[PDB]
C-alpha cells in the first residue's frame, strides 16, 4: 500500500465520472472535475492486459471427463474419481488464490497511480503552492483556466509566477 | 422371467480390422450377424444422460 487511497486522500469523488484519477480545481471562474487522461489510460491498458492474461492463458483440448465401468471394475472407478477430484481441487485452489492475490495487486496499482499523480503535481508546482492536506494544493498566485489546464497537462511554467508567488508567500 | 422369457441370448461384438477375416462355425445356438457397421474413430467423446431439448 502507498497511502493515497484511504490514506492522506480520504474518499473518492462521485462528481468525477470520466476517469479513475483526476483533479478538482476552484478559481474565480468556477470549480470542476477533470480526469487525468494519461494516468487513467495507462491504468486501463494495464488492467485490460491483466484480465486478458488471466482469461486467455487457459487453453484446453477436446476432452470428455465421463466414464462408465461395470461392477467388477471398482479400482478403475476409484482411480477415475481420484484424477477428477485432484484436478478439481488443484484448479479450485489456484483460481481462488489467483483472484485473491490479483485483487491486492490491482488495488495497490491504483494507490500507486494516485500517489504518483500527486507527486507529479507537487514537483511541478514546487514552492508556488502550499500543501494543505487531503491531496489539495493552494496557489500563492492567481490562476485562470489556462493555468489550471497547464498544471493538468504537465506544462506549468513555474518561472512565470515565481516572483508573484514569492511576494505573496513571504507575507 | 425377465420380459416374460427364461432363456437368455448373450450378445458379443468384435472389430474386424481392415483386411481381416471372421469365421463363424456353429452347429446350434447362433444369432448370426445380418447388418454390420463400418466405423472411423473420431475425437474422444462420451454419452450425455439428460432430458433436454435439442437445438
Amino acid at each position: 500500500l502507498f497511502g493515497a487511497i484511504a490514506g492522506f486522500i480520504e474518499g473518492g469523488w462521485t462528481g468525477m465520472v470520466d476517469g479513475w484519477y483526476g483533479y478538482h480545481h476552484q478559481n474565480e471562474q468556477g470549480s470542476g472535475y477533470a480526469a487525468d487522461q494519461k494516468s487513467t489510460q495507462n491504468a486501463i491498458n494495464g488492467i485490460t492486459n491483466k484480465v486478458n492474461s488471466v482469461i486467455e492463458k487457459m487453453n484446453t483440448q477436446f476432452t470428455a471427463v465421463g466414464k462408465e465401468f461395470n461392477k467388477l471394475e471398482r479400482r478403475m472407478e476409484n482411480l477415475n474419481k481420484k484424477v477428477d477430484d485432484g484436478f478439481i481441487d488443484i484448479w479450485t485452489y489456484n483460481a481462488e488464490l489467483l483472484v485473491l492475490l490479483e485483487n491486492e495487486r490491482t488495488l495497490d496499482f491504483h494507490d500507486s497511480n494516485v500517489k504518483n499523480l500527486y507527486e507529479k503535481v507537487k514537483s511541478q508546482l514546487k514552492n508556488n503552492a502550499k500543501e494543505i492536506g487531503n491531496g489539495c494544493f493552494e496557489f500563492y498566485h492567481k490562476c485562470n483556466d489556462e493555468c489550471m489546464e497547464s498544471v493538468k497537462n504537465g506544462t506549468y511554467d513555474y518561472p512565470k509566477y515565481s516572483e508573484e508567488s514569492k511576494l505573496n508567500r513571504e507575507k | 422371467k425377465v420380459r416374460d422369457q427364461e432363456g437368455r441370448i448373450n450378445y458379443y461384438w468384435t472389430l474386424l480390422e481392415p483386411g481381416d477375416t471372421i469365421i463363424f462355425e456353429a452347429n446350434g445356438n447362433l444369432i448370426a450377424p445380418r447388418y454390420a457397421f463400418a466405423l472411423s474413430r473420431g475425437f474422444g467423446s462420451g454419452i450425455i444422460n439428460s432430458n433436454a431439448p435439442m437445438d
